DNA sequence: AGACGGCTGGCACGACTTTTGCCAGATCAGCCCTGG
DNA sequence: CCAGGGCTGATCGTGCAAAAGTCGTGCCAGCCGTCT
C-alpha cells in the first residue's frame, strides 16, 4: 500500500439547525413533550362538590400514635415515644440506630436504657413487635407473646436466637450439628417460626392505585390484530384563524413581519408533530407483525430480533427507529409493555434455529420453579435439560439469566419435604 | 380526589387556575417580544375575563 | 397560599359589578363607561389639560385616532384595567371631600 | 363532636382516663374561611 | 431545639377576640405567600410527585 | 480428617448493538424596475 | 403600454457515522459435599 491524501466518493448526508429539533423531538415521551410543546405554545401566539370523599385515613404511624396517647408517662417519654414511632417504615421496623435516636434527643440526662425502656413498651402495641430495630429480634418478640402449652417452643427460640445464619443459608445438615436438635422434628419447629409474620407493620396501608398510560393500541380484530395510536395521549396543535386574517391587513412592517415570522415557525412545528406521530405509527405496526408470535403465545413465544430486522421493513434509518421507541409503552390484551421490550439478544440452538434470550429466560423461570423442592436443578443440569431442548446456551448463560430473574441458586433454594 | 385513579382530574378549583396561569405566561413572553397592539391588546382582555 | 405576579392589572369582579360601584362613586363614572373601558374597546383619556378635552370623557377608537392625529402627542389615553388605576391613584381624596 | 383537631384526641384521653374536661381550641372550618376569604383581594385577620 | 417545647408550641392559640377586615395589599399579598406559581402542571403521572 | 469434584460468581475479551452528535445550502417563482 | 431582467424570499430537506455499550461465553478462584 501506500500513504497519501486522495479523494473518495458515494455518500449522502445533510442536516440543519431547526432540521435537528425537529428530528430530537420524537425521542421523548408524550408526557414529557407535551410539556415541551406548551411551551412553545406560549412563545407563539398564533398557533393553539368540594370535597367530593377525602376521608382522611389510618396510616400506621398514625394508629401508632393514637394509642401514644393513651399510655401513660412522662412529657419526656412522650418525646422519646414521638422520636421513636416518627422513625418507622410501612414494613415496620424501625429506619434509624438506637444511639441514633440518642442524638436526636440532645439531652446528657437521655439515656441508652432509658431509651430501651419507652421503646420496648411501645414495643408490643399493634400490631405485634413492630419497631423491631433489625429482625431476628421481631420474630423474637412474637414467639415471647403465645403461651407455653405450644410444643416445640424452646426449639423455635434456639434457633431465632444466634443461629440465624444457619437457617438464611438453608444448610441444616450444619445446623443440626450445631444445634444438635432432633433430625426432622426440628422442621416443625421452624415450620412454626414460618408462620410467625416479618414485616407485620406493612398491613395497614394496602390502599394503592391504578396508573400507566398506553401509547399505542392493538386488540385481536379476528386475527391479523391491528395497530391504532391512543387518541387522547396524542398531542395536536391547531392553526389560530384570528391571527392567520391579520398578517395581509396589517398595515405596518413590524406587524406584518412578525406575523409571517410566526406563521412560518409554527406551521413548520405542526408539521414537524405530526411527523413524529406516524412515524411512531408506521414503526409500531411494523414491530408487532413479526412479532404476531407473541401475543398470543406467551413470552416464550418470541423471535430473537435485532432493530436492523425492523429497520430494514420500514424505509427509516436504525438511530431513527431507535429515538422513536424510547419511553413509550403499548397496550395489549395481554399487558402492558415498553416498545423497546421487544428487541433482544439472540442465541443459537440445535436445528439452525435461534433463540430469544427472552423467551429462554422465560422458560428458565418456568423450569426452575417447576421443579422437586427436595431436588433443586442446579444451573449446569439445567444447560443439559435445555440441550435437549435444543437450545444450548451453555452455563455462564444460564446463570446469568437464572441470577437475572432475581432468583438465587439451587444449593441455597434447598429445603425440608 | 382521582376517579378513576389514572387520572386526578381536578376539577371546579383547579382549571380556572390552570388557565389564568397558562394565559399571564403567554402573555408576559409575548409582551417582551415587541408584539402588535391587536395581539397583546387581546391577549389582555382574555386574561381579564379569565 | 400562594401568589401570582400577573404582571398585567386586573379589576376585582366584587367591586364595581354588585348594586353599588364603588370605582364608580369614586371616579364619578358610570357603570356602562367602566364596562366598556375594562375591556379594551373604549379608550378612555387620562389627563391632558392643554388639549380642548374633558378628563374623564369616552373617546372611541376613531375618535381617539382623530384626537391624537390632531392634538399631536398630548392627549394620552389608555384603554386597559390600568386607565381606571391611574384615574383613582392621581385624585387627592380631601379635595374632593371639600367639594363635595 | 366537631372538626377540631386539637380537641377530639384531648377529649378521648380525658374520657378514658376519667376527667370529664373539655379544651375548645378553635374549629378548622374558621381557619378554612379565613383562607378562601384571604383568596381573594380582601384582608381579614383576627386581633388580640 | 429541646425537642420537649418544640411540640407544645403547635398546640397554641391566641385571644383571637375583634377580628375586623378591610382591604388588601400587594405587599401584604406577598408577605402571606413563600413562593411564586409559574407552570400549570399539577402533577406528574411518571413518577407521582409534586 | 484430608483430598477430589462440583458449584458459583467475578473478570476478561472479541463479536456485535445502539445511542448520540450533526447544523445549508442552492434553486425556483412572483413582483418591481426599466427598456422597447 | 407591453415585454425583459433582477432580486428577494419562499421551499425542500428525518439520515451517516463515530464512539459507548451490551452480549455471550470462556478462564480461574474460592466454598462446600462426600469418600477414604
Amino acid at each position: 500500500m501506500k500513504q497519501g491524501l486522495q479523494l473518495r466518493l458515494s455518500q449522502q448526508l445533510a442536516m440543519t439547525p431547526q432540521l435537528q429539533q425537529a428530528i430530537r423531538l420524537l425521542q421523548l415521551s408524550t408526557l414529557e413533550l407535551q410539556q415541551e410543546l406548551q411551551q412553545a405554545l406560549e412563545s407563539n401566539p398564533l398557533l393553539e362538590l368540594p370535597v367530593y370523599q377525602g376521608e382522611t385515613t389510618q396510616t400506621l404511624q398514625d394508629y401508632l400514635m393514637w394509642q401514644v396517647e393513651l399510655t401513660p408517662f412522662t412529657d419526656t417519654d412522650r418525646a422519646i415515644a414521638t422520636s421513636i414511632v416518627d422513625a418507622v417504615d410501612d414494613t415496620g421496623y424501625l429506619t434509624i440506630q438506637i444511639e441514633d435516636i440518642v442524638d436526636s434527643i440532645g439531652d446528657d440526662e437521655i439515656g441508652l436504657e432509658e431509651v430501651e425502656a419507652v421503646l420496648k413498651r411501645i414495643q408490643r402495641f399493634d400490631p405485634v413487635g413492630v419497631a423491631a430495630k433489625d429482625l431476628r429480634d421481631c420474630l423474637l418478640i412474637q414467639l415471647s407473646q403465645f403461651a407455653k402449652e405450644t410444643p416445640w417452643l424452646e426449639e423455635a427460640r434456639l434457633i431465632i436466637s444466634d443461629h440465624l445464619d444457619l437457617l438464611a443459608n438453608h444448610d441444616f445438615r450444619t445446623l443440626m450439628r450445631v444445634t444438635r436438635l432432633k433430625e426432622e422434628v426440628l422442621k416443625e419447629a421452624v415450620n412454626l417460626i414460618q408462620s410467625l409474620d416479618p414485616r407485620p407493620g406493612q398491613s395497614i396501608q394496602t390502599s394503592e392505585p391504578e396508573y400507566v398510560i398506553p401509547d399505542v393500541l392493538v386488540r385481536k380484530v379476528s386475527g391479523r390484530w391491528t395497530v391504532e395510536l391512543n387518541a387522547d395521549s396524542i398531542p395536536r396543535l391547531k392553526i389560530n384563524q384570528q391571527y392567520a386574517a391579520m398578517g395581509n391587513s396589517a398595515r405596518n412592517d413590524a406587524d406584518g413581519q412578525f406575523i409571517r415570522s410566526n406563521l412560518q415557525e409554527a406551521r413548520w412545528l405542526i408539521k414537524s408533530l405530526e411527523s413524529r406521530n406516524d412515524t411512531l405509527l408506521r414503526v409500531s405496526r411494523c414491530i408487532v407483525e413479526q412479532q404476531q408470535a407473541f401475543f398470543e403465545q406467551g413470552e416464550e413465544y418470541m423471535k430473537p430480533m435485532v432493530l436492523a430486522d425492523i429497520a430494514q421493513a420500514v424505509e427509516m434509518h436504525e438511530s431513527t427507529i431507535s429515538r422513536v421507541t424510547t419511553q413509550k409503552y403499548l397496550h395489549s390484551p395481554r399487558g402492558i409493555f415498553e416498545l423497546k421490550y421487544f428487541f433482544s439478544s439472540h442465541v443459537n440452538t440445535e436445528g439452525g434455529g435461534e433463540a430469544s434470550s427472552t423467551a429462554i429466560r422465560a422458560l428458565v423461570k418456568k423450569l426452575i420453579a417447576a421443579e422437586n423442592p427436595a431436588k433443586p436443578l442446579s444451573d449446569s443440569k439445567l444447560t443439559s435439560m435445555l440441550s435437549e431442548q435444543g437450545i444450548m446456551v451453555a452455563r455462564r448463560t444460564v446463570a446469568k439469566y437464572r441470577e437475572s430473574l432475581s432468583i438465587p441458586p439451587s444449593n441455597q433454594r434447598k429445603q425440608l419435604v | 380526589v382521582p376517579l378513576d385513579g389514572g387520572r386526578f382530574a381536578t376539577s371546579d378549583l383547579n382549571d380556572l387556575y390552570r388557565r389564568v396561569i397558562n394565559r399571564n405566561n403567554r402573555l408576559k413572553r409575548l409582551l417582551d417580544l415587541a408584539a402588535p397592539d391587536i395581539i397583546v391588546r387581546n391577549e389582555k382582555r382574555m386574561l381579564q375575563e379569565a | 397560599m400562594g401568589h401570582i405576579e400577573l404582571a398585567s392589572p386586573t379589576a376585582h369582579i366584587w367591586f364595581l359589578k354588585s348594586l353599588p360601584s364603588r370605582i364608580g362613586l369614586l371616579l364619578d363614572m358610570p357603570l356602562r363607561d367602566i364596562e366598556r373601558v375594562l375591556y379594551f374597546e373604549s379608550y378612555v383619556v387620562i389627563e391632558g389639560g392643554m388639549t380642548n378635552l374633558e378628563r374623564q370623557q369616552i373617546l372611541t377608537e376613531e375618535q381617539y385616532l382623530d384626537a391624537l392625529e390632531e392634538f399631536g402627542d398630548e392627549f394620552d389615553a389608555k384603554m386597559g384595567a390600568e386607565a381606571i388605576q391611574a384615574l383613582l391613584k392621581s385624585m387627592d381624596l380631601e379635595q374632593e371631600c371639600e367639594q363635595l | 363532636k366537631s372538626d377540631d383537631v386539637n380537641g377530639r384526641t384531648k377529649m378521648y384521653k380525658n374520657i378514658v382516663d376519667g376527667n370529664h374536661q373539655m379544651e375548645p381550641g378553635m374549629p378548622e372550618s374558621f381557619n378554612v374561611l379565613l383562607k378562601e376569604i384571604r383568596s381573594l383581594g380582601i384582608n381579614i385577620e383576627l386581633e388580640d | 431545639k429541646d425537642l420537649l417545647k418544640f411540640l407544645k408550641a403547635q398546640t397554641k392559640t391566641e385571644e383571637f377576640d375583634a377580628i375586623k377586615i378591610a382591604l388588601a395589599s400587594p405587599d401584604m399579598i406577598r408577605s402571606w405567600s413563600f413562593g411564586e406559581v409559574k407552570k400549570p402542571e399539577t402533577i406528574n403521572y411518571r413518577t407521582f410527585k409534586p
